[PDB]
């Protein structure tokens, strides 16, 4: 029909294994969280878990289109067949993404070639747990994400003042805590093999 | 155009490579070279005979067949070429239970060179199983390893070392554990045969050391303070047996009962730790002062007060210089 | 499936002799190749083993350097060599396949040494 | 190594009854053993492998038995041309054998 | 190129094979050599009767349709080739839950020599069953076995038989003992056949003989009790007139014989039959209600040494030493 | 031959077809029409404020694409056809882990029919959260909810409308029901329309209202506590002279109380307020501390009067205190 | 002769819809479905399920693969059977499973030269059995396990026991490590959902509880401890702090022992028979100690005297009642 003929278009000669402008610029890619619920702050075991809406924005000039269709709202079918960041936790002990009935992923694709890729993951994020003043304590909880592979040379990572969004914060699991605060900060680290922009948000929980 | 020459090189790079061959298949071997990041060490558990270590592992080799020259700069591509490129075969003996992180997608790494330095990076948060030696428990130091061999390919058919010597392991001295304390880590390189051949193999090795601070507060100092409580009886009179019965029997059965409630949190091992012997001798030393007061009582009523002086400085005597004897001995 | 030996041997005491079985009909690189001694009113003893596909050979410890076992692999055929001739080495040997459930399956004719 | 001690030596009776064997075993030889016939100016035979599993080309009469440690061969109705020599193998272990039952009349 | 030759004769190799069947599948018996290699013999649970193994399994078969002629003799490949041959379906009959590792690359071997030759080396951690008569714990030993065979592939189809001699055909290593309660006395295999409702299957039997060592329980119940006896047995020096004194030995020694009761069985699983650790408690608080009961006697007799103390100072001390020289010597031996 | 008439059938059907696009992405929107069929509600795990659900999760809705004109009005295939033709990617909004099972072929149906209407049932183990307030602890009724909606689609090309009635169309099996603790009551069901960064979507949710049965708590906290506070009071009727005795009354009951509100207490996760059953431990700890300072006085002046008041004002008042606590919560 | 085995099975798996079942326009297909009951693990009252492996086999005749070549039986490899149909049999008790899948996926085809297909499994399920917990530890379960079509109704699909009660055999040499299987029973039904007709196969097993392990555990501490209470009245009365020790100690622990009973047991609402027995000797204690409360209220008289000639009257008969109705 329209569509099909739009996204055949779009994925013939394309490689996948490759990120939009590879010898250019580096890919600038924006961020979001939607927080939908922190679990419970485990003491003994040093973690919190997490459960967030993780948004992606970039922008891919392969995937652009000039139909009267602007947008092509897809499922997660789509998402194995374009280029993904390789974007992981680096605080997080182990995570998973959510399957159930269908793989809980999102993509847009815009006229202009703008691409947003949403999707809903439970994050078990280390944080460093102060046991001094035992029990009057204040803790930020930190989330590091960056990309494992992309280099600062390659993939710059990037905030949007509409940041961590919190939700009723009433019907979460936090029992002898309470939240008080978000901060959003980025940096960049040196490893053994580049330097990468790490995004970190901090949590600011009082123990009640 | 930048891309499409990119594009074109990847097509030719990937177009009649043999993912079933080696690099040299047919003749010298390959060298891998191995660099680990070390994020964190969770789990120092006695319990189930494992440490659970979660690292930034990472290989280099040099593949001929993935050069590329019109692109001077390094190519970092996907994930997901990873299975059509080949890699080593490389395990760990002691694993238990090991994954690879896959939030959001399959945490791996490879990164071309011009000359086909092959970059392959990996998270791994393994579970590697370390044997201790817990006869000298709490003040013990435990020596934890990682053995990397390659599984199916022989001496002749690859070959590994440590990229960087000494440097090749980083970020050992961040990591700060709840009750050890990592002492030095040393990196060993050798060769283990086999009945099918002879194979490569580098080790990781860590030097454990428990603190004494937990213990000394929650294991030794009430069974010390009990032992004291055993010798108010003496002061107590001979005619006072309700309350000198009591004592005794109250101090012996506590001390009994913490030396239960504390075996269950290790595992089912036969032999005596040092704390283990502690509270023996500190039972005996209550023990001792039970059958003490009921000696007393039998001189008294069945068949004398000199008893109670000789056993005032007799018992913080012996008490001490069994404790000069277990802390010159453990230590 | 058939294993057909040398001769009969009659040397002085003291010297050396060269023994000698050959298998058709198949291969001695998949099955073990058993050498025994059969004294004459006696039991039978093992000599020893060779694997052929590996060349490891393994003996009896009362057999060990005095025989020794070898094969090649174009003539598909296995060979003794026995040294410091006696008495008491006066017997009939059988090479013996090894077959289904380590059995010894198939046998050669035999070959009678006799010392003078 | 392992020590094979059948007996009896030698067996004497007459054609058309059931005589039976013994093999006990110094050591622990799971299902491994072998029983051999040896004629006077003959190679030997198979003709029980395992423990008891009958070998082409053997007739239903023998029937050998086995355990752990004590094995045993059983003839059925022993005819003439069987009048030979049996002996008893292991192969668990390196193979050793046992010193030999004759039959007679 | 130089890395073409190999190409083409695995090309050729894998041309025209089927690898749903096996080889000679109308013509003779596949014949599969087995060895097993234990690197570590991991803990013995007793509370699931279950057991842990980690082994360097390998499995040898000849293949005629993977015949080649070329430079190598052995072709040492990667695990991708062993997915697109023929392999043996072997699988382990009391296995409860056995992880095949694939850390980084799956553990798998393959080695095609030139006559066909093959050779497929895996790690297996194979949770398998053990099932124990604990009538004698703890002083106990159990033979924990391994079984397996080929599923799907009747005696006449697919036989199994030890590589070398099955004295030599399953090694344990030396450093490889994770075994904390336990020890490993020795191997032990046999070959046998299985009738099912299917069919006639060829199994390989694997008994690994162990040994319970009695340090843990000597310790934590045989020790404890044996005190709480002997405190029992010190208040017979008592005064008859220190009631409240006899009463707490008397209480604390039967409250303490009862919880050494009941911490005891959070140990091995739930048995209906009595364990020889179960007779030395029982034995131990009949000796400690002897106590009780005794100054019970003592007290209703009250008004002089009583002549049931003197009794009870020679009496129960020995007998609680001839208890101990009976059950010792009868478990022990 | 006969089975290569519904071959050319289904051959036909996917020729041509896009599984990528939703049925009528520019024509129209997208009904789905949906039931639960809760084969067993499984247990309510208390500390972690979840429960665990299986259900027959049936979706229903029309693809013009896939209509046939053949011998069959309903083409009852298998589970490999899903995986290459439109589903809805319905997903829960308050589950945390759930498991499709495989065990033996995908639990899954397909019944593509004569005019186009798809029927597709799954099998699911859905563990949902639940917001628990324990401030009546152990008399609280909850409302266990599960919203579950579809990803990627707004309002605007996906909408969720239930196939039957409000009433039955999440249905019960009669026989299925895992809960110990609790028990179902009933459910309510409706259908919303939450708004988030992305656009408009439908939240059909269901709550199961829930009741906790008291007569695990008698037996276990609520009758032990009981009979400590009685046992309390036999040292009002001992002798004045006996010190000891009434001491060990003074320091047992005390300990047995510390004990049973801990013991009790390691059930309920560690929340910031106090439940109702810490308004009955804290009260009878104190008519036993207060026993204990009654036999302080009474030690400190040597029948007293004031031991014989306090048999009688002492157990009055603890009856008094039933009366009030177990009508206000009852 | 390779070569009429490969085009044989080369021609069977071309042509097939795996999407379509045998006779799928026609009549249903009839599956003889066997179990060979592995081993009954762990039968877990917490989580209210037993843990069961088993040897599950299918059989059905699929026309399309039929030969008039090879005269043996085709046992082909594990992997075929994702290039053919295979019956879509779930459990609905399952709440965990895994087929096993070392060395290889633990799988079994053989094709024989009619039409049949020798399908079958090994597969380790943890199935829902609810427990009627009112008589433990004196009870008795029914545990079940109920397999059903899914997709397929009645009129695609119809399951069958093979031979009968032979169907379901192994089942007398298993060992529970606590209960005794002493039944097991067969059913085929047709349960009736909203989507269609189905059938559904029962296999049902009888577990009875061994008493032996609560005798020496549970009811022996709990009744020797009521005769440790029994010491108390062989006290003269001046012995206040004397007396006393016997009843605060025995009624301390009674506590102790019901709240250290029922965290191996679950969240239970109702009473069990275990409850009524510890509830049953815990107000003797509350008796003795009303007991000493008396007597020390007179300062013999009887009370004393008559306590003797009433405790073990009316404890032996509640021993009685106990078990005469258990
Ligand atoms: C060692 O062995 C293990 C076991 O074999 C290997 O692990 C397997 O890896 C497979 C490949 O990655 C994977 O197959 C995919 O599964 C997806 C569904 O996810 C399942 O598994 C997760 C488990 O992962 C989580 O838990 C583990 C626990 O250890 C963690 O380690 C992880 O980090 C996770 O937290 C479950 O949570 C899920 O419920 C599932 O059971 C499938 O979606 C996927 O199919 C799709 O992707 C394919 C690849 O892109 C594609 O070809 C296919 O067509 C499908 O594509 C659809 O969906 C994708 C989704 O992104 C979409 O992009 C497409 O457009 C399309 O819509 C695969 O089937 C196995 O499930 C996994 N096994 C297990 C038990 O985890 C491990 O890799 C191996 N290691 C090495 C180094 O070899
Ligand atoms: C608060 C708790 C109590 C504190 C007490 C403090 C004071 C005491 C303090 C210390 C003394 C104890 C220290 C040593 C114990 C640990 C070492 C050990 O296990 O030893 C050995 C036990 O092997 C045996 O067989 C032991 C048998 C003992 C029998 C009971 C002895 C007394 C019996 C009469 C008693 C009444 C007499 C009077 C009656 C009137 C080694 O065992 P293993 O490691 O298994 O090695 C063998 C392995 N193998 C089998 C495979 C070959
Ligand atoms: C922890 O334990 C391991 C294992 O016991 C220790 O590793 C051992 O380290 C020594 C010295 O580094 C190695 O000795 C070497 O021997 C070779 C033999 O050719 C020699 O050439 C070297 O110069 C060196 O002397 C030893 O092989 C090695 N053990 C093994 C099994 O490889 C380690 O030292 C311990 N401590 C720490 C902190 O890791
Ligand atoms: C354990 O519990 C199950 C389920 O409650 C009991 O199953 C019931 O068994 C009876 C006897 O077999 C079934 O009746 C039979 O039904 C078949 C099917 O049509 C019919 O052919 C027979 O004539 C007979 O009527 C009954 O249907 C079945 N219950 C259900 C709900 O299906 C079982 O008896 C219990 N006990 C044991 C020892 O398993
Ligand atoms: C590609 O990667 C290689 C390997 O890391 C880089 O080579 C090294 O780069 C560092 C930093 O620039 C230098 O200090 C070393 O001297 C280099 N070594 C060699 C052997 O060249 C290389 O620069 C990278 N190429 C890029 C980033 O374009
Ligand atoms: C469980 O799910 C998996 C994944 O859907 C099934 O495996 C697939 O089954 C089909 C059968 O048509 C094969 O064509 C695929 O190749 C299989 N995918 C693989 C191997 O990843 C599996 O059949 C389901 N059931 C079981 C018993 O596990
Ligand atoms: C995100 O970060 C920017 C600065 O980097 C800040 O201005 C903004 O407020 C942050 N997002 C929030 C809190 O909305
Ligand atoms: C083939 O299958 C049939 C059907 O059960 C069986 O009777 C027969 O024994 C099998 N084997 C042969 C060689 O026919």
């Amino acid at each position: 029909g329209d569509v099909t003929v739009i996204l055949n278009n779009l994925l013939e000669g394309y490689d996948n294994k490759l990120r939009p402008d590879i010898g250019v610029k580096p890919t600038l890619i924006h961020t979001d969280m939607y927080v939908n619920s922190i679990g419970p702050v485990n003491a003994i075991n040093m973690e919190y878990t997490i459960d967030i809406f993780f948004a992606q924005t970039w922008y891919d000039r392969r995937l652009k289109f000039n139909s009267t269709i602007k947008v092509l709202r897809l499922n997660s079918n789509m998402v194995g067949k374009i280029w993904i960041p390789d974007t992981f936790f680096r605080n997080s002990k182990k995570a998973d993404a959510h399957w159930i009935t269908t793989p809980n992923r999102m993509l847009r694709i815009w006229n202009d070639g703008r691409v947003l890729y949403t999707l809903r993951l439970t994050i078990d994020a280390e944080c460093q747990l102060q046991l001094h003043n035992f029990p009057m304590d204040e803790h930020s909880c930190p989330l590091e994400f960056s990309s494992y592979g992309y280099p600062r040379e390659e993939i710059v990572y990037q905030w949007k003042r509409s940041s961590v969004e919190v939700g009723d914060t009433r019907s979460w699991r936090l029992y002898q805590f309470s939240f008080v605060g978000l901060r959003n900060t980025t940096e960049v680290v040196k490893t053994t093999s580049g330097d990468y922009v790490v995004m970190s948000v901090y949590f600011d929980l009082s123990r009640r | 155009s930048n891309m499409s020459l990119v594009k074109e090189t990847v097509d030719r790079l990937l177009k009649g490579y043999d993912i079933r061959l080696r690099p040299d298949f047919g003749g010298p071997p390959v060298a891998v070279g191995m660099n680990i990041d070390i994020a964190s060490i969770d789990m120092v558990s006695e319990v189930n005979m494992d440490y659970t270590l979660t690292m930034y592992f990472q290989q280099a080799w040099r593949d001929k067949r993935l050069s590329y020259n019109v692109i001077p700069l390094n190519l970092t591509l996907d994930n997901r070429v990873a299975d059509q490129l080949w890699v080593p075969d490389t395990y760990f003996l002691n694993d238990k239970k090991s994954f690879v992180h896959g939030v959001t997608v399959k945490n791996r790494m490879i990164r071309l060179h011009p000359d086909g330095t092959v970059l392959y990076g990996l998270r791994i948060t393994t579970t590697a199983a370390c044997m201790m030696d817990l006869r000298r428990y709490p003040l013990d130091e435990q020596n934890c390893t990682l053995e990397i061999e390659s599984y199916g390919y022989t001496t002749d058919d690859i070959e590994f070392y440590w990229r960087g010597d000494d440097n090749a392991v980083t970020g050992v001295t961040k990591i700060e554990l709840p009750q050890f304390s990592i002492v030095d880590y040393k990196l060993i390189t050798k060769k283990v045969v086999f009945s099918t051949g002879s194979y490569p193999r580098l080790s990781l090795s860590f030097k454990l050391k428990r603190n004494i601070g937990y213990f000394i507060l929650q294991t030794y100092m009430p069974s010390i303070l009990i032992t004291i409580l055993s010798w108010v009886s003496f002061w107590i009179n001979y005619d006072a047996s309700a309350a000198r019965v009591a004592l005794g029997i109250t101090t012996v059965l506590t001390m009994t009962t913490i030396n239960t409630h504390l075996r269950e949190t290790l595992p089912k091992i036969p032999y005596v730790k040092a704390i283990d012997m502690y509270l023996m001798g500190c039972f005996v030393f209550v023990f001792m002062a039970l059958l003490e007061y009921a000696l007393v009582n039998y001189i008294f009523f069945g068949r004398v007060n000199a008893i109670d002086r000789w056993s005032r400085i007799f018992f913080p005597v012996v008490f001490s210089f069994f404790n000069i004897v277990y802390w010159l001995y453990y230590v | 499936v058939q294993l057909q030996q040398s001769g009969a041997e009659l040397v002085k005491p003291g010297a050396s002799v060269k023994l000698s079985c050959t298998a058709s009909g198949f291969n001695i690189k998949d099955t073990y190749m058993y050498w025994v001694k059969q004294r004459p009113e006696q039991g039978l003893e093992w000599i020893g083993r060779i694997d052929p596909a590996n060349g490891d050979t393994k003996y009896d410890p009362k057999f060990q350097g005095k025989a020794t076992i070898t094969t090649d692999t174009f003539s598909n055929t296995a060979y003794l060599q026995l040294s410091s001739l006696t008495s008491e080495d006066t017997a009939v040997y059988y090479c013996a396949r090894k077959g289904l459930r380590w059995a010894m399956d198939y046998w050669g004719q035999g070959t009678s040494v006799t010392v003078s | 190594n392992i020590v094979m001690t059948q007996s009896p030596k030698s067996m004497s009776m007459s054609v058309g009854e059931r005589v039976t064997l013994s093999c006990k075993a110094s050591e622990y030889v799971g299902t491994y053993v072998s029983w051999y016939q040896q004629k006077p100016e003959q190679s030997p035979k198979l003709l029980i492998y395992g423990a008891s599993n009958r070998y082409t080309g053997v007739p239903d009469r023998f029937t050998g038995s086995g355990s752990a440690t004590d094995f045993t061969l059983t003839i059925g109705s022993v005819q003439a041309e069987d009048l030979a020599d049996y002996h008893c193998g292991q192969s668990y272990s390196y193979p050793t054998f046992g010193a030999g039952t004759k039959l007679e009349l | 190129d130089n890395t073409t030759v190999f190409t083409r004769i695995l090309d050729r190799l894998l041309d025209g094979y089927d690898n749903r069947l096996r080889p000679g599948l109308g013509e003779r018996v596949t014949e599969v050599k087995t060895d097993i290699f234990v690197t570590s013999f991991g803990p013995v649970s007793d509370h699931d009767m279950e057991y842990t193994i980690d082994v360097f399994f390998r499995q040898s078969w000849k293949d005629e349709r993977l015949k080649f002629k070329g430079p190598m003799t052995v072709l040492r490949l990667n695990n991708l080739m062993a997915s697109k041959i023929w392999t043996p379906d072997t699988f382990f009959h009391n296995g409860k839950k056995s992880v095949a590792h694939n850390m980084t690359m799956p553990n798998k071997l393959l080695r095609i020599t030139e006559d066909g030759t093959l050779l497929y080396t895996m790690r297996l951690t194979v949770r398998a069953e053990c099932p124990m008569h604990l009538e004698d714990f703890p002083m106990d030993a159990h033979a924990c076995p391994l079984k397996f065979g080929s599923y799907a592939y009747t005696r006449a189809e697919v036989v199994y038989e030890w590589t070398r001699e099955p004295a030599r055909s399953v090694v344990v290593a030396e450093d490889g003992s994770r075994l904390n309660q336990y020890d490993l006395l020795g191997q032990t295999v046999d070959s046998g056949i299985v009738q099912s409702s299917t069919g006639e299957y060829v199994v390989m039997t694997t008994h690994f003989h162990l040994k319970r060592k009695i340090g843990y329980f000597v310790i934590q119940t045989y020790l404890p009790c044996i005190m709480t006896v002997i405190l029992s047995q010190v208040s017979f020096w008592l005064n008859r007139e220190s009631v409240p004194a006899r009463t707490v030995f008397g209480v604390t020694t039967v409250l303490t014989m009862t919880t050494l009761s009941i911490s005891a069985r959070n140990s091995l699983p739930k048995v209906a039959y009595a364990t020889a650790m179960d007779w030395f408690i029982a034995v131990c608080y009949a000796f400690v209600f002897s106590a009780l009961i005794e100054f019970a006697t003592v007290n209703y007799f009250t008004k002089s040494v009583s002549k049931i103390d003197r009794l009870s100072r020679i009496a129960f001390p020995l007998l609680f030493g001839i208890f101990n020289l009976v059950y010792w010597a009868t478990y022990l031996n």
